[PDB]
RNA sequence: UCGGAGUACAAAAAACCCUCCGAGUGAUUUUAAUCUAGACAAACCAGUCAAAAUAACCAUAACAUCACUUAUUGAUCCAAAAU
């Protein structure tokens, strides 16, 4: 099995990104992270796939 | 360099005080600098040696 | 209580603080090595520029 | 380092230094940490911070960088708006 | 005076034959001769160093050099283009007036500061002029008309309180050069050039009455000037009613370098004459 | 007598005369809050950290430039910093320049008068440091609750 | 190249084409912020801890967890991304 490095984006409309290792054969990742600009715990959805 | 202007009050705002009218009776004399200040300087050497020179 | 000091004891009223000791800093070094820039601010006297002969 | 140039007979500066360091007037040199832009997802928050710092060089390095750099880079600068003007002098140093 | 003189009667002539350099003045050089300084002569033994060939300065012996493993970061980035304002404290200005180097009577601009050697400007280093700092504010008692290229609120206030006038003016590099050292410029045999405007970055600075900008709208001046006095709690004097007021209001044209001269004139210093263009095109150009 | 395309008169046609800038609009601000002549301003110069204490004293009841309702509310909120001789006392510390200190004092005074002259001030209190106060109050009120007359 | 045990018996350090095990990652959700006293370690580069203070959330709510947990990693430049 390989994992993957995906770029994850805030739904807070603030451009903010953080990269995460996620299982290749798994579903598109969605998390609750901390956005520094809005200073809140918000929903992050995976925008892009960076590294393999 | 201009001789300093006479004032009505000493010492001046910047704290500069002219020499006296007569000279004292001491058996030594300390000239003013060409800028009319008292020639006491500080000097360092080797970064740690602090000295004070009277010229 | 304020009334007491003025009215009875014929005094000014003393007020106190709680003062904590100043934070401990190591001896300052000529070449602080691998130390954040803000190092130079710990030994700073007061925050105000001073232009020495200028 | 070129100690005597060909045309001018002066002493050249090594620019590769001027790009990555910053000389305060006191003689302290300042540098970024190494690998601070590299592989960030793999690192701790704490470590990330330790990397984001601006740090000072030890004496040896300072003398080295001085030798690799001409006199111009050691002059007293007054820049408008300068972040670092605060840091150029040294205070309360008992040595 | 010098009792030493009295000894000099007793001693033989001072001549070329007896002259001693001050002891310690010359540390005698040493040569690789003899048992001590010979036989390897301070160079060590074999290796690269005794032969003279050790590598260049930054080289660490092949491990990636210290000065190259650190990443590049703009520090000195675009440094040559940053603007540099030589600071002048109120402390030094006062000290200068007190000893009568600069006189507060006539208007004080850069050239006056330079001529008193209270300050030194080197345009080649991208000095754009003097900036005024507040170091001596509390102690500053003099009354002046001053023109600098930058100033701080506190400095300004400190000058207003004593009934003087501060104005911030801009000079381009060429202008500045001419302004600091006028007499070497007049030996150049060239007309007096126009003063350039500020670039787009510095315009919002010199257009504000906040800064007492030379390009500012004088309608705003008394207002802001009073605002200062509200903030620092002092009664603002009426400059209008003073006897030196004619000197205090004195300006320069935004296009003019000096006081009382004009762009395009030529100073003939051997004859003590000025020469002015009568031509229409020249007068249109210099006066625009 | 030089003039340019860019001169001060042709840039701003409206104002011209050389005395335009130095006019004093005393009619513009007639409010004149804090008539500084009426304050006692003391300077304690502490040099060593180098800081200059600047102090502003004035009699509260005898100060007429503030309205009566405001003059009374001030003596309530700030009674801590009022003096037995009736003096309100402000103090600033920070800068080495006493201009800046005086400015801090005056700004403090302006703000006190501002919030006291606002009837809309609700005096909102935080529960952070006052939780101890409310609870220890309530709990000394459990004991205080004993009812029989005395003296 | 990196780690654990012995060699190296009790602070640290300590070699061998010395004796033995490992690592070049998984799995999971508790998705693990900002800033800063003081230290460990150290030729340098790199590594480590960490109070107070802010902001997040119960409305006085900051150590990701497990696999011996220790190791699961790579400087500058330069390239791609646009934040
Ligand atoms: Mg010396
Ligand atoms: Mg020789
Ligand atoms: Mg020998
Ligand atoms: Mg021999
Ligand atoms: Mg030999
Ligand atoms: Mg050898
Ligand atoms: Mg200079
Ligand atoms: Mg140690
Ligand atoms: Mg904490």
């Amino acid at each position: 099995s390989k994992t993957i490095l995906v770029k994850m984006m805030s739904q807070a409309g603030t451009g903010f990104s953080f990269n995460t290792k996620r299982s290749r054969l798994r579903e598109k990742l969605t998390l609750l992270h901390y956005d520094p600009v809005v200073k809140k715990k918000v929903l992050f959805v995976e925008q892009k796939k960076i590294r393999s | 360099i201009p001789r300093p202007p006479k004032h009505e009050h000493y010492p001046t705002p910047s704290g500069w005080q002219p020499p006296r009218d007569p000279a004292p009776s001491l058996p030594y004399f300390v000239r003013r600098s060409r800028m009319h200040n008292i020639p006491v300087y500080r000097d360092i050497t080797h970064g740690n040696r602090q000295m004070t020179v009277i010229r | 209580v304020t009334r007491v000091f003025h009215q009875l004891l014929d005094m000014r009223e003393p007020v106190f603080e709680f003062v904590r000791p100043p934070p401990y800093h190591p001896k300052q070094k000529r070449f602080p090595h691998r130390q954040p820039l803000r190092y130079l601010d710990r030994y700073r006297d007061s925050h105000e520029p001073t232009y020495g002969i200028y | 380092v070129t100690y005597f140039s060909s045309r001018k007979g002066k002493r050249k500066t090594v620019k590769a230094v001027i790009y990555r360091f910053l000389r305060l007037h006191s003689g302290l040199w300042l540098r970024r940490k190494a690998g601070y832009k590299k592989k960030l997802w793999k690192k701790t928050a704490a470590r990330k911070r330790r990397l984001r710092e601006f740090v000072f060089c030890n004496k040896t390095q300072s003398k080295l960088l001085d030798k690799m750099t001409t006199s111009f880079w050691k002059r007293r600068n007054w820049y408008a708006d300068d972040p670092y003007q605060k840091y150029q002098d040294r205070t309360n140093l008992k040595v | 005076g010098p009792r030493a003189l009295d000894l000099l009667r007793a001693l033989p002539r001072v001549s070329l034959a007896n002259l001693k350099p001050n002891p310690g003045s010359r540390k005698p050089e040493r040569r690789p001769r003899g048992r001590r300084r010979g036989r390897k002569c301070g160079r060590g033994h074999k290796g690269e160093r005794q032969r003279g060939t050790r590598p260049r300065l930054g080289f660490e012996g092949g491990q990636t050099p210290f000065y190259l493993r650190i990443p590049k970061y703009g520090f000195n980035e675009g440094h040559s283009f940053r603007h540099q304002y030589q600071p002048l404290s109120l402390n030094r200005l006062q000290y200068l007036i007190d000893l009568g180097r600069v006189d507060p009577t006539q208007p004080i601009d850069l050239t006056q500061l330079v001529n008193g050697r209270g300050v030194t400007i080197q345009p080649s280093k991208r000095d754009y002029g003097v900036q005024l700092v507040e170091e001596g504010a509390d102690t500053f008692k003099a009354k002046v008309n001053i023109e600098v290229q930058m100033a701080s609120e506190l400095a300004i206030a400190a000058i207003e309180k004593n009934g003087g006038v501060v104005t911030t003016a801009f000079y381009d590099p060429r202008s500045l050069e001419i302004l600091c050292k006028p007499v070497p410029f007049f030996l150049r045999g060239q007309p007096i050039p126009k003063r350039m405007l500020p670039p787009e970055a510095l315009v919002p600075y010199y257009t504000d009455a906040k800064n007492r900008g030379y390009l500012a709208d004088p309608a705003r001046f008394p207002e802001a000037r009073l605002e200062l006095a509200r903030k620092y709690g002092y009664v603002l004097p009426d400059i209008t009613k003073d006897e030196l007021f004619k000197m205090l209001s004195t300006r320069k044209d935004p296009r003019q370098i000096f006081f009382g001269l004009a762009p395009g004139w030529v100073v003939n210093m051997a004859d003590k004459k000025i020469l002015k263009p009568t031509d229409e095109n020249l007068l249109k150009y210099y006066s625009s | 007598e030089f003039q340019s395309i860019y001169s001060l008169d042709k840039l701003y046609p409206e104002s011209r005369g050389s005395d335009t800038a130095w006019r004093l609009p005393d009619d513009a601000k007639q409010a004149n809050d804090i008539p500084v002549d009426r304050l006692t301003i003391s300077y304690c110069r502490s040099s060593g950290k180098v800081n200059s204490k600047a102090e502003v004293r004035f009699h509260l009841a005898s100060a007429d430039w503030i309205a009566e309702p405001v003059r009374l509310k001030l003596a309530v909120k700030h009674k801590n910093r009022i003096n037995r001789s009736g003096e309100l006392i402000l103090t600033s510390e920070c800068s080495r320049y006493q201009f800046r200190n005086l400015a801090d004092c005056l700004q403090k005074l302006r703000d006190m008068i501002a919030e006291a002259s606002q009837p809309a001030k609700e005096p909102s209190r935080e529960d952070a440091e006052l939780r101890r106060s409310r609870i220890e109050n309530m709990n000394r009120e459990r004991l205080r609750k004993k009812r029989i007359s005395s003296a």
